[PDB]
Protein backbone atom coordinates (compact mmCIF):
# COMPACT_ATOMS: atom_id res chain seq x y z
CA UNK A 1 0.00 0.00 0.00
CA UNK A 2 0.90 3.70 -0.24
CA UNK A 3 1.02 5.63 3.04
CA UNK A 4 1.49 9.40 2.97
CA UNK A 5 0.90 12.06 5.63
CA UNK A 6 1.29 15.83 5.69
CA UNK A 7 1.75 18.38 8.47
CA UNK A 8 2.94 21.92 9.14
CA UNK A 9 -0.33 23.62 8.23
CA UNK A 10 -2.32 25.74 10.64
CA UNK A 11 -2.71 29.27 11.93
CA UNK A 12 -0.30 31.95 10.75
CA UNK A 13 0.13 35.70 10.31
CA UNK A 14 -1.56 37.55 7.41
CA UNK A 15 1.16 38.38 4.91
CA UNK A 16 3.88 36.59 6.87
CA UNK A 17 5.43 33.21 6.12
CA UNK A 18 4.80 29.52 6.77
CA UNK A 19 6.22 26.21 5.55
CA UNK A 20 4.13 23.09 4.94
CA UNK A 21 5.39 19.51 4.95
CA UNK A 22 4.47 16.10 3.56
CA UNK A 23 6.05 12.67 4.07
CA UNK A 24 5.75 9.65 1.80
CA UNK A 25 6.58 5.96 2.15
CA UNK A 26 5.91 2.61 0.53
CA UNK A 27 7.12 3.60 -2.94
CA UNK A 28 9.95 5.24 -4.85
CA UNK A 29 9.32 8.90 -4.00
CA UNK A 30 12.27 9.99 -6.15
CA UNK A 31 10.53 8.70 -9.31
CA UNK A 32 7.05 10.20 -8.74
CA UNK A 33 5.80 13.77 -9.03
CA UNK A 34 4.07 15.68 -6.25
CA UNK A 35 1.12 18.06 -6.46
CA UNK A 36 -0.38 20.55 -4.01
CA UNK A 37 -4.08 21.40 -4.31
CA UNK A 38 -6.38 23.53 -2.17
CA UNK A 39 -10.07 23.21 -1.27
CA UNK A 40 -11.62 26.40 0.07
CA UNK A 41 -14.36 25.99 2.72
CA UNK A 42 -17.66 25.21 0.99
CA UNK A 43 -16.38 25.45 -2.60
CA UNK A 44 -14.65 23.18 -5.10
CA UNK A 45 -11.06 22.04 -5.57
CA UNK A 46 -8.26 24.31 -6.82
CA UNK A 47 -4.75 23.43 -7.99
CA UNK A 48 -1.88 25.81 -7.27
CA UNK A 49 1.50 24.13 -7.89
CA UNK A 50 3.36 21.02 -9.05
CA UNK A 51 6.96 19.90 -8.56
CA UNK A 52 8.79 17.72 -11.03
CA UNK A 53 11.07 14.78 -10.35
CA UNK A 54 14.70 15.65 -9.45
CA UNK A 55 13.55 19.24 -8.79
CA UNK A 56 13.49 20.10 -12.48
CA UNK A 57 10.72 22.69 -12.69
CA UNK A 58 8.13 24.22 -10.37
CA UNK A 59 5.15 25.25 -12.55
CA UNK A 60 2.68 27.28 -10.48
CA UNK A 61 -0.73 28.86 -11.03
CA UNK A 62 -1.33 32.50 -11.92
CA UNK A 63 -2.86 33.25 -8.50
CA UNK A 64 0.17 31.91 -6.57
CA UNK A 65 3.09 32.65 -8.92
CA UNK A 66 5.91 34.33 -7.02
CA UNK A 67 4.27 33.95 -3.60
CA UNK A 68 4.57 30.23 -2.80
CA UNK A 69 7.47 27.91 -3.68
CA UNK A 70 7.60 24.10 -3.64
CA UNK A 71 10.77 22.13 -2.88
CA UNK A 72 11.49 18.48 -2.20
CA UNK A 73 14.16 16.38 -0.48
CA UNK A 74 14.48 13.03 -2.25
CA UNK A 75 17.14 11.93 0.26
CA UNK A 76 14.71 12.14 3.19
CA UNK A 77 11.56 11.55 1.04
CA UNK A 78 10.00 14.68 2.56
CA UNK A 79 8.01 17.21 0.52
CA UNK A 80 7.73 20.73 1.97
CA UNK A 81 5.80 23.64 0.47
CA UNK A 82 6.91 27.17 1.37
CA UNK A 83 4.21 29.82 1.84
CA UNK A 84 5.12 33.51 1.68
CA UNK A 85 2.85 36.58 1.87
CA UNK A 86 -0.27 34.45 2.29
CA UNK A 87 -3.49 36.49 2.45
CA UNK A 88 -6.70 35.60 4.36
CA UNK A 89 -8.49 34.86 1.07
CA UNK A 90 -6.03 31.98 0.53
CA UNK A 91 -7.64 29.90 3.30
CA UNK A 92 -8.40 26.37 2.12
CA UNK A 93 -8.15 22.69 3.06
CA UNK A 94 -4.87 21.78 1.39
CA UNK A 95 -4.10 18.22 0.29
CA UNK A 96 -0.91 16.34 -0.54
CA UNK A 97 -1.34 13.87 -3.40
CA UNK A 98 0.65 11.62 -5.72
CA UNK A 99 0.30 11.22 -9.49
CA UNK A 100 -0.78 8.02 -11.26
CA UNK A 101 2.49 6.53 -12.56
CA UNK A 102 6.20 7.29 -12.43
CA UNK A 103 8.03 9.70 -14.76
CA UNK A 104 9.65 6.86 -16.75
CA UNK A 105 8.61 7.45 -20.34
CA UNK A 106 8.76 9.86 -23.26
CA UNK A 107 9.20 13.54 -22.46
CA UNK A 108 9.93 16.92 -24.04
CA UNK A 109 11.86 19.00 -21.48
CA UNK A 110 11.29 17.75 -17.91
CA UNK A 111 11.48 13.94 -17.41
CA UNK A 112 7.84 13.51 -16.39
CA UNK A 113 6.32 15.60 -19.19
CA UNK A 114 3.71 14.06 -21.56
CA UNK A 115 2.22 11.39 -19.30
CA UNK A 116 -1.32 10.64 -18.09
CA UNK A 117 -1.35 11.96 -14.52
CA UNK A 118 -4.30 11.50 -12.16
CA UNK A 119 -4.26 11.77 -8.37
CA UNK A 120 -4.70 8.21 -7.06
CA UNK A 121 -3.34 8.51 -3.50
CA UNK A 122 -4.04 11.43 -1.16
CA UNK A 123 -3.18 12.36 2.41
CA UNK A 124 -5.11 13.94 5.27
CA UNK A 125 -6.97 17.23 4.95
CA UNK A 126 -4.85 19.94 6.57
CA UNK A 127 -6.27 23.42 7.18
CA UNK A 128 -4.07 26.46 6.47
CA UNK A 129 -5.25 29.97 7.36
CA UNK A 130 -4.23 33.19 9.11
CA UNK A 131 -5.78 35.05 12.04
CA UNK A 132 -5.01 37.56 14.78
CA UNK B 1 -5.83 28.55 -21.40
CA UNK B 2 -8.58 25.96 -20.98
CA UNK B 3 -11.52 26.35 -18.58
CA UNK B 4 -13.75 23.45 -17.52
CA UNK B 5 -17.45 23.65 -16.69
CA UNK B 6 -19.81 21.06 -15.21
CA UNK B 7 -23.59 20.79 -15.53
CA UNK B 8 -25.85 20.67 -13.56
CA UNK B 9 -24.36 22.37 -10.49
CA UNK B 10 -26.79 20.87 -7.94
CA UNK B 11 -28.82 17.71 -8.47
CA UNK B 12 -31.11 15.62 -6.26
CA UNK B 13 -31.66 11.89 -6.74
CA UNK B 14 -33.49 9.16 -4.86
CA UNK B 15 -32.51 5.58 -4.09
CA UNK B 16 -32.05 3.61 -7.30
CA UNK B 17 -32.67 6.61 -9.58
CA UNK B 18 -30.83 6.91 -12.90
CA UNK B 19 -28.95 10.21 -13.30
CA UNK B 20 -26.24 11.66 -15.54
CA UNK B 21 -23.46 14.16 -14.79
CA UNK B 22 -21.64 16.03 -17.56
CA UNK B 23 -18.39 18.00 -17.84
CA UNK B 24 -17.39 20.32 -20.68
CA UNK B 25 -14.28 22.29 -21.63
CA UNK B 26 -13.35 25.09 -24.02
CA UNK B 27 -10.86 22.88 -25.90
CA UNK B 28 -10.35 19.22 -26.76
CA UNK B 29 -8.46 17.06 -24.26
CA UNK B 30 -7.11 13.52 -24.29
CA UNK B 31 -9.17 12.33 -21.31
CA UNK B 32 -11.09 13.53 -18.26
CA UNK B 33 -10.68 12.04 -14.79
CA UNK B 34 -13.75 11.97 -12.54
CA UNK B 35 -13.52 12.35 -8.77
CA UNK B 36 -15.65 12.41 -5.62
CA UNK B 37 -14.98 13.92 -2.21
CA UNK B 38 -16.73 14.07 1.17
CA UNK B 39 -16.48 16.86 3.77
CA UNK B 40 -13.26 16.34 5.73
CA UNK B 41 -12.04 13.38 3.64
CA UNK B 42 -9.62 12.91 0.76
CA UNK B 43 -10.91 13.06 -2.85
CA UNK B 44 -10.89 9.57 -4.37
CA UNK B 45 -10.60 8.73 -8.07
CA UNK B 46 -13.29 6.61 -9.75
CA UNK B 47 -12.98 6.75 -13.56
CA UNK B 48 -9.69 7.53 -15.30
CA UNK B 49 -8.81 7.87 -19.03
CA UNK B 50 -12.63 8.44 -19.50
CA UNK B 51 -13.22 4.69 -19.90
CA UNK B 52 -11.30 2.74 -17.26
CA UNK B 53 -12.72 2.66 -13.75
CA UNK B 54 -10.56 2.70 -10.64
CA UNK B 55 -9.73 -0.35 -8.54
CA UNK B 56 -12.18 -1.16 -5.75
CA UNK B 57 -14.82 1.39 -6.78
CA UNK B 58 -18.41 0.16 -7.34
CA UNK B 59 -19.59 -0.76 -10.83
CA UNK B 60 -22.54 1.66 -10.59
CA UNK B 61 -20.35 4.50 -11.87
CA UNK B 62 -19.74 4.82 -15.61
CA UNK B 63 -18.83 7.46 -18.15
CA UNK B 64 -17.85 8.17 -21.73
CA UNK B 65 -17.20 11.05 -24.09
CA UNK B 66 -14.92 12.52 -26.72
CA UNK B 67 -13.84 15.90 -28.01
CA UNK B 68 -14.92 18.71 -25.69
CA UNK B 69 -17.96 16.88 -24.26
CA UNK B 70 -17.72 14.31 -21.47
CA UNK B 71 -20.17 12.74 -19.06
CA UNK B 72 -20.54 10.63 -15.92
CA UNK B 73 -23.40 8.13 -15.62
CA UNK B 74 -24.60 6.70 -12.30
CA UNK B 75 -26.88 3.71 -12.91
CA UNK B 76 -27.91 3.22 -9.27
CA UNK B 77 -27.84 5.92 -6.59
CA UNK B 78 -27.38 4.91 -2.95
CA UNK B 79 -27.20 6.88 0.29
CA UNK B 80 -23.39 7.04 0.23
CA UNK B 81 -23.41 8.45 -3.33
CA UNK B 82 -24.55 11.86 -2.00
CA UNK B 83 -21.28 13.79 -2.31
CA UNK B 84 -19.46 16.35 -4.48
CA UNK B 85 -17.95 15.26 -7.81
CA UNK B 86 -15.39 16.86 -10.13
CA UNK B 87 -13.76 16.48 -13.54
CA UNK B 88 -10.03 16.99 -14.13
CA UNK B 89 -8.00 17.62 -17.30
CA UNK B 90 -4.33 16.91 -17.98
CA UNK B 91 -3.64 17.79 -21.66
CA UNK B 92 -2.80 21.49 -21.30
CA UNK B 93 -2.06 24.12 -18.68
CA UNK B 94 -3.21 24.98 -15.98
CA UNK B 95 -4.35 21.39 -14.99
CA UNK B 96 -7.52 22.89 -13.47
CA UNK B 97 -10.48 20.88 -12.20
CA UNK B 98 -14.18 21.25 -12.94
CA UNK B 99 -16.86 23.45 -11.44
CA UNK B 100 -18.01 20.83 -8.94
CA UNK B 101 -21.40 19.14 -8.64
CA UNK B 102 -23.23 18.56 -5.36
CA UNK B 103 -25.46 15.49 -5.04
CA UNK B 104 -28.09 15.10 -2.32
CA UNK B 105 -30.56 12.32 -1.52
CA UNK B 106 -34.04 13.33 -2.66
CA UNK C 1 22.53 -2.35 -10.06
CA UNK C 2 19.18 -0.77 -10.97
CA UNK C 3 20.26 2.06 -13.28
CA UNK C 4 18.27 5.05 -14.53
CA UNK C 5 19.37 7.39 -17.31
CA UNK C 6 18.17 9.82 -19.95
CA UNK C 7 18.00 8.82 -23.60
CA UNK C 8 16.97 10.45 -26.85
CA UNK C 9 13.74 9.02 -28.26
CA UNK C 10 12.76 8.58 -31.92
CA UNK C 11 11.74 12.26 -31.95
CA UNK C 12 14.84 14.40 -32.47
CA UNK C 13 13.30 17.17 -30.34
CA UNK C 14 12.18 14.91 -27.47
CA UNK C 15 13.86 12.38 -25.18
CA UNK C 16 12.88 9.44 -22.96
CA UNK C 17 13.67 8.23 -19.44
CA UNK C 18 14.23 4.48 -19.04
CA UNK C 19 15.63 2.10 -16.44
CA UNK C 20 17.67 -1.07 -16.82
CA UNK C 21 19.84 -3.48 -14.86
CA UNK C 22 23.60 -3.50 -15.35
CA UNK C 23 26.35 -5.50 -13.70
CA UNK C 24 28.94 -3.85 -11.47
CA UNK C 25 31.77 -5.06 -13.73
CA UNK C 26 30.43 -3.10 -16.73
CA UNK C 27 29.84 -0.03 -14.54
CA UNK C 28 32.46 2.63 -13.75
CA UNK C 29 31.78 5.77 -11.67
CA UNK C 30 32.97 9.20 -12.74
CA UNK C 31 34.85 9.67 -9.44
CA UNK C 32 35.36 7.59 -6.31
CA UNK C 33 33.76 10.13 -3.95
CA UNK C 34 30.34 11.19 -5.35
CA UNK C 35 28.49 7.88 -5.57
CA UNK C 36 25.26 6.92 -7.45
CA UNK C 37 26.53 8.33 -10.80
CA UNK C 38 28.25 5.85 -13.10
CA UNK C 39 29.27 5.31 -16.72
CA UNK C 40 29.92 2.35 -18.99
CA UNK C 41 33.25 0.54 -18.72
CA UNK C 42 33.92 1.15 -22.43
CA UNK C 43 32.98 4.78 -23.06
CA UNK C 44 36.33 6.61 -23.06
CA UNK C 45 37.89 3.95 -25.32
CA UNK C 46 35.28 3.33 -28.07
CA UNK C 47 31.54 2.95 -28.62
CA UNK C 48 30.27 -0.62 -28.38
CA UNK C 49 27.98 -2.21 -30.96
CA UNK C 50 24.85 -4.09 -29.94
CA UNK C 51 24.74 -7.59 -31.37
CA UNK D 1 22.55 21.03 1.50
CA UNK D 2 25.91 20.37 3.16
CA UNK D 3 26.98 22.10 6.38
CA UNK D 4 30.59 22.18 7.59
CA UNK D 5 31.73 22.19 11.21
CA UNK D 6 35.19 22.69 12.74
CA UNK D 7 36.52 21.52 16.10
CA UNK D 8 37.80 22.89 18.44
CA UNK D 9 36.43 26.44 18.13
CA UNK D 10 39.13 28.13 20.24
CA UNK D 11 42.57 26.68 20.93
CA UNK D 12 45.70 27.97 22.66
CA UNK D 13 49.21 26.81 21.80
CA UNK D 14 52.72 27.80 22.84
CA UNK D 15 55.90 28.19 20.81
CA UNK D 16 56.86 24.90 19.20
CA UNK D 17 53.78 23.04 20.47
CA UNK D 18 52.20 20.29 18.35
CA UNK D 19 48.48 20.83 17.70
CA UNK D 20 45.80 19.50 15.35
CA UNK D 21 42.80 21.22 13.77
CA UNK D 22 39.88 19.24 12.31
CA UNK D 23 37.00 19.99 9.94
CA UNK D 24 33.91 17.84 9.38
CA UNK D 25 30.91 17.91 7.05
CA UNK D 26 27.51 16.25 6.79
CA UNK D 27 28.36 14.65 3.43
CA UNK D 28 31.40 13.37 1.56
CA UNK D 29 33.36 15.86 -0.56
CA UNK D 30 36.19 15.57 -3.05
CA UNK D 31 38.60 17.79 -1.11
CA UNK D 32 38.76 20.49 1.56
CA UNK D 33 40.78 23.70 1.21
CA UNK D 34 42.29 25.18 4.37
CA UNK D 35 42.70 28.92 4.88
CA UNK D 36 44.00 31.50 7.35
CA UNK D 37 43.15 35.16 7.79
CA UNK D 38 44.30 38.05 9.98
CA UNK D 39 42.22 41.05 11.13
CA UNK D 40 42.13 43.56 8.27
CA UNK D 41 44.03 41.35 5.79
CA UNK D 42 43.07 39.04 2.94
CA UNK D 43 42.53 35.30 3.62
CA UNK D 44 45.42 33.30 2.16
CA UNK D 45 45.29 29.67 1.03
CA UNK D 46 47.72 27.13 2.51
CA UNK D 47 46.65 23.56 1.69
CA UNK D 48 44.52 22.73 -1.36
CA UNK D 49 43.12 19.38 -2.63
CA UNK D 50 43.67 18.17 1.03
CA UNK D 51 47.24 17.07 0.22
CA UNK D 52 49.03 19.73 -1.83
CA UNK D 53 50.31 22.78 0.00
CA UNK D 54 50.30 26.26 -1.51
CA UNK D 55 53.31 28.01 -3.01
CA UNK D 56 55.45 30.02 -0.59
CA UNK D 57 53.67 28.84 2.58
CA UNK D 58 55.81 27.32 5.38
CA UNK D 59 56.25 23.56 5.62
CA UNK D 60 54.99 23.51 9.22
CA UNK D 61 51.39 23.20 7.98
CA UNK D 62 50.09 19.79 6.95
CA UNK D 63 46.79 17.97 6.62
CA UNK D 64 45.05 14.83 5.42
CA UNK D 65 41.67 13.16 5.46
CA UNK D 66 39.02 11.36 3.45
CA UNK D 67 35.27 10.88 3.43
CA UNK D 68 33.53 13.31 5.77
CA UNK D 69 36.48 13.73 8.16
CA UNK D 70 39.39 16.08 7.48
CA UNK D 71 42.14 17.61 9.57
CA UNK D 72 44.90 20.22 9.66
CA UNK D 73 48.16 19.49 11.49
CA UNK D 74 50.59 22.20 12.61
CA UNK D 75 53.93 20.65 13.58
CA UNK D 76 55.51 23.85 14.94
CA UNK D 77 53.59 26.87 16.22
CA UNK D 78 55.17 30.32 16.01
CA UNK D 79 54.02 33.79 17.03
CA UNK D 80 52.67 34.59 13.55
CA UNK D 81 50.58 31.37 13.50
CA UNK D 82 48.08 32.94 15.95
CA UNK D 83 45.21 33.66 13.55
CA UNK D 84 41.80 32.37 12.43
CA UNK D 85 41.60 29.33 10.13
CA UNK D 86 38.82 27.90 7.96
CA UNK D 87 37.91 24.92 5.79
CA UNK D 88 36.14 25.24 2.43
CA UNK D 89 34.23 22.74 0.28
CA UNK D 90 33.59 22.77 -3.47
CA UNK D 91 31.71 19.54 -4.37
CA UNK D 92 28.11 20.68 -3.87
CA UNK D 93 26.05 23.79 -3.18
CA UNK D 94 26.22 26.24 -1.36
CA UNK D 95 30.11 26.36 -1.40
CA UNK D 96 30.06 27.36 2.28
CA UNK D 97 33.13 27.62 4.50
CA UNK D 98 33.77 26.15 7.94
CA UNK D 99 32.88 27.34 11.41
CA UNK D 100 36.22 29.08 11.95
CA UNK D 101 38.90 28.37 14.55
CA UNK D 102 40.73 31.05 16.55
CA UNK D 103 44.34 30.38 17.59
CA UNK D 104 46.12 32.36 20.30
CA UNK D 105 49.63 32.15 21.75
CA UNK D 106 49.52 30.44 25.14
CA UNK E 1 51.85 38.41 -10.56
CA UNK E 2 48.10 38.96 -10.15
CA UNK E 3 47.00 42.45 -9.08
CA UNK E 4 43.36 43.07 -8.22
CA UNK E 5 41.66 45.91 -6.34
CA UNK E 6 38.06 46.65 -5.38
CA UNK E 7 36.18 49.82 -4.51
CA UNK E 8 32.69 51.28 -4.24
CA UNK E 9 31.93 49.95 -0.77
CA UNK E 10 31.12 52.17 2.18
CA UNK E 11 28.27 53.88 3.97
CA UNK E 12 24.78 53.68 2.49
CA UNK E 13 21.08 53.94 3.34
CA UNK E 14 19.26 51.07 5.09
CA UNK E 15 17.10 49.39 2.47
CA UNK E 16 18.34 51.60 -0.36
CA UNK E 17 20.81 50.69 -3.10
CA UNK E 18 24.56 50.61 -3.73
CA UNK E 19 26.92 49.20 -6.36
CA UNK E 20 30.29 47.63 -5.58
CA UNK E 21 33.20 47.35 -8.00
CA UNK E 22 36.35 45.30 -8.55
CA UNK E 23 39.14 45.65 -11.12
CA UNK E 24 41.53 42.92 -12.24
CA UNK E 25 44.76 42.87 -14.24
CA UNK E 26 47.71 40.64 -15.05
CA UNK E 27 45.66 37.71 -16.36
CA UNK E 28 42.84 36.73 -18.69
CA UNK E 29 39.85 37.98 -16.67
CA UNK E 30 37.43 36.81 -19.39
CA UNK E 31 38.28 33.15 -18.65
CA UNK E 32 38.33 33.16 -14.82
CA UNK E 33 35.30 33.16 -12.56
CA UNK E 34 34.78 35.69 -9.78
CA UNK E 35 33.32 35.35 -6.29
CA UNK E 36 32.08 37.81 -3.68
CA UNK E 37 32.40 36.78 -0.03
CA UNK E 38 31.62 38.71 3.14
CA UNK E 39 33.19 38.55 6.61
CA UNK E 40 31.02 40.02 9.35
CA UNK E 41 32.86 41.91 12.15
CA UNK E 42 34.29 39.41 14.62
CA UNK E 43 32.82 36.28 13.00
CA UNK E 44 33.81 33.84 10.27
CA UNK E 45 33.67 33.99 6.48
CA UNK E 46 30.45 33.80 4.44
CA UNK E 47 29.90 33.33 0.70
CA UNK E 48 27.00 35.02 -1.08
CA UNK E 49 27.49 35.01 -4.88
CA UNK E 50 29.40 33.63 -7.87
CA UNK E 51 29.56 34.69 -11.52
CA UNK E 52 30.54 32.74 -14.63
CA UNK E 53 33.28 33.67 -17.07
CA UNK E 54 30.79 35.00 -19.63
CA UNK E 55 28.57 36.73 -17.05
CA UNK E 56 25.35 34.77 -17.47
CA UNK E 57 23.90 31.97 -15.30
CA UNK E 58 24.91 33.23 -11.87
CA UNK E 59 24.22 31.52 -8.54
CA UNK E 60 23.49 33.28 -5.24
CA UNK E 61 22.95 32.29 -1.64
CA UNK E 62 19.52 31.83 -0.09
CA UNK E 63 20.04 34.82 2.22
CA UNK E 64 20.83 37.13 -0.73
CA UNK E 65 18.70 35.63 -3.52
CA UNK E 66 16.74 38.34 -5.31
CA UNK E 67 18.43 41.17 -3.41
CA UNK E 68 21.98 41.31 -4.80
CA UNK E 69 22.84 40.77 -8.47
CA UNK E 70 26.33 40.24 -9.90
CA UNK E 71 27.46 41.42 -13.34
CA UNK E 72 30.77 41.78 -15.14
CA UNK E 73 32.29 43.69 -18.05
CA UNK E 74 34.88 41.58 -19.88
CA UNK E 75 35.62 44.50 -22.23
CA UNK E 76 37.09 46.60 -19.40
CA UNK E 77 38.22 43.63 -17.22
CA UNK E 78 36.10 44.95 -14.35
CA UNK E 79 33.60 43.32 -12.01
CA UNK E 80 30.76 45.13 -10.24
CA UNK E 81 28.26 43.81 -7.68
CA UNK E 82 24.84 45.46 -7.35
CA UNK E 83 23.33 45.80 -3.86
CA UNK E 84 19.60 46.35 -3.40
CA UNK E 85 17.53 46.53 -0.18
CA UNK E 86 20.59 45.94 2.01
CA UNK E 87 19.74 45.70 5.73
CA UNK E 88 21.96 46.70 8.69
CA UNK E 89 22.49 43.02 9.58
CA UNK E 90 24.28 42.59 6.22
CA UNK E 91 27.30 44.58 7.44
CA UNK E 92 30.53 42.72 6.70
CA UNK E 93 34.06 43.11 5.33
CA UNK E 94 33.54 42.12 1.70
CA UNK E 95 36.34 40.65 -0.40
CA UNK E 96 36.92 40.22 -4.13
CA UNK E 97 38.68 36.95 -4.96
CA UNK E 98 39.66 34.90 -8.01
CA UNK E 99 39.31 31.14 -8.50
CA UNK E 100 42.23 28.72 -8.86
CA UNK E 101 42.22 27.92 -12.60
CA UNK E 102 40.26 29.10 -15.62
CA UNK E 103 37.03 27.46 -16.86
CA UNK E 104 38.82 25.46 -19.63
CA UNK E 105 37.80 21.84 -19.11
CA UNK E 106 34.85 19.48 -18.82
CA UNK E 107 31.50 20.94 -17.81
CA UNK E 108 27.81 20.06 -17.57
CA UNK E 109 25.83 23.26 -18.23
CA UNK E 110 27.89 26.38 -17.44
CA UNK E 111 31.48 26.41 -18.84
CA UNK E 112 33.18 26.53 -15.43
CA UNK E 113 31.20 23.68 -13.86
CA UNK E 114 33.01 20.61 -12.45
CA UNK E 115 36.38 22.16 -11.63
CA UNK E 116 38.44 22.39 -8.42
CA UNK E 117 37.99 26.02 -7.39
CA UNK E 118 39.87 27.57 -4.47
CA UNK E 119 40.45 31.27 -3.83
CA UNK E 120 44.17 31.86 -4.44
CA UNK E 121 44.26 35.63 -5.04
CA UNK E 122 42.27 38.19 -3.04
CA UNK E 123 41.94 41.97 -2.97
CA UNK E 124 41.71 44.53 -0.18
CA UNK E 125 39.19 44.35 2.65
CA UNK E 126 36.38 46.79 1.87
CA UNK E 127 33.74 47.62 4.49
CA UNK E 128 30.09 47.90 3.40
CA UNK E 129 27.40 49.03 5.85
CA UNK E 130 24.48 51.43 6.30
CA UNK E 131 23.90 54.21 8.84
CA UNK E 132 21.95 57.41 9.42
C1 LIG F 1 17.61 13.78 -17.18
O1 LIG F 1 17.60 15.15 -17.51
C2 LIG F 1 16.89 15.98 -16.61
C3 LIG F 1 16.78 17.36 -17.22
O2 LIG F 1 18.05 17.98 -17.23
C4 LIG F 1 17.61 15.94 -15.26
O3 LIG F 1 16.91 16.68 -14.29
C5 LIG F 1 17.81 17.60 -13.65
O4 LIG F 1 18.55 16.96 -12.64
C6 LIG F 1 19.37 17.80 -11.86
C7 LIG F 1 20.27 16.93 -11.01
O5 LIG F 1 19.50 16.23 -10.06
C8 LIG F 1 18.46 18.75 -11.08
O6 LIG F 1 19.15 19.60 -10.19
C9 LIG F 1 18.57 19.47 -8.88
O7 LIG F 1 18.09 20.73 -8.43
C10 LIG F 1 17.91 21.08 -7.06
C11 LIG F 1 18.56 22.45 -6.84
O8 LIG F 1 18.13 23.23 -7.94
C12 LIG F 1 18.13 24.62 -7.59
O9 LIG F 1 19.32 25.23 -8.02
C13 LIG F 1 19.61 25.09 -9.40
C14 LIG F 1 20.97 25.73 -9.64
O10 LIG F 1 21.90 25.16 -8.76
C15 LIG F 1 18.50 25.75 -10.24
O11 LIG F 1 18.65 25.47 -11.61
C16 LIG F 1 17.14 25.21 -9.81
O12 LIG F 1 16.08 25.92 -10.41
C17 LIG F 1 16.95 25.29 -8.29
O13 LIG F 1 16.90 26.62 -7.84
C18 LIG F 1 18.27 20.02 -6.01
O14 LIG F 1 17.08 19.52 -5.43
C19 LIG F 1 18.99 18.75 -6.55
O15 LIG F 1 19.88 18.08 -5.67
C20 LIG F 1 20.81 18.90 -4.95
O16 LIG F 1 20.40 19.13 -3.63
C21 LIG F 1 20.17 18.00 -2.80
C22 LIG F 1 19.84 18.52 -1.42
O17 LIG F 1 20.77 19.52 -1.07
C23 LIG F 1 21.41 17.08 -2.77
O18 LIG F 1 21.11 15.82 -2.19
C24 LIG F 1 21.90 16.82 -4.19
O19 LIG F 1 23.11 16.09 -4.20
C25 LIG F 1 22.13 18.13 -4.93
O20 LIG F 1 23.09 18.94 -4.30
C26 LIG F 1 19.64 18.92 -7.95
O21 LIG F 1 20.76 19.76 -8.03
C27 LIG F 1 17.70 19.61 -12.09
O22 LIG F 1 16.78 20.47 -11.48
C28 LIG F 1 16.93 18.72 -13.07
N1 LIG F 1 16.29 19.47 -14.13
C29 LIG F 1 16.84 20.26 -15.08
C30 LIG F 1 15.84 20.87 -16.02
O23 LIG F 1 18.03 20.49 -15.20
C31 LIG F 1 17.66 14.50 -14.77
O24 LIG F 1 18.39 14.35 -13.58
C32 LIG F 1 18.30 13.59 -15.82
N2 LIG F 1 18.21 12.22 -15.38
C33 LIG F 1 19.27 11.41 -15.21
C34 LIG F 1 18.93 10.02 -14.73
O25 LIG F 1 20.42 11.76 -15.42
C1 LIG G 1 39.12 5.16 -19.28
O1 LIG G 1 38.47 5.26 -18.03
C2 LIG G 1 38.84 4.29 -17.07
C3 LIG G 1 37.90 4.44 -15.89
O2 LIG G 1 38.14 5.67 -15.25
C4 LIG G 1 40.32 4.44 -16.72
O3 LIG G 1 40.78 3.38 -15.91
C5 LIG G 1 41.33 3.89 -14.68
O4 LIG G 1 42.62 4.43 -14.87
C6 LIG G 1 43.20 4.99 -13.70
C7 LIG G 1 44.46 5.72 -14.09
O5 LIG G 1 45.02 6.34 -12.95
C8 LIG G 1 43.42 3.87 -12.67
O6 LIG G 1 43.91 4.38 -11.45
C9 LIG G 1 42.09 3.18 -12.38
O7 LIG G 1 42.25 2.06 -11.55
C10 LIG G 1 41.41 2.73 -13.67
N1 LIG G 1 40.12 2.12 -13.42
C11 LIG G 1 39.00 2.68 -12.89
C12 LIG G 1 37.83 1.73 -12.79
O8 LIG G 1 38.90 3.84 -12.51
C13 LIG G 1 41.16 4.41 -18.00
O9 LIG G 1 42.50 4.74 -17.75
C14 LIG G 1 40.63 5.37 -19.07
N2 LIG G 1 41.37 5.28 -20.30
C15 LIG G 1 41.53 4.21 -21.12
C16 LIG G 1 42.38 4.49 -22.33
O10 LIG G 1 41.05 3.10 -20.94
Amino acid sequence: EVQLVESGGGLAKPGGSLRLSCAASGFTFSDYWMNWVRQTPGKGLEWISVINSYGGSTHYADSVQGRFTISRDNSKNTLFLQMNSLRPEDTAVYYCAKVDADDYGYFSTVPGDLKNYYFDYWGQGVLVTVSS
Amino acid sequence: QIVLTQSPAIMSASLGEEITLTCSATSSVNSIHWYQQKSGTAPNVLIYDTSNLASGVPSRFSGSGSGTFYSLTISSVETEDAADYYCHQWTTYPWTFGGGTKLEIK
Amino acid sequence: KNCSFNMTTELRDKRQKVYSLFYRLDIVPINENQGSEYRLINCNTSACTQA
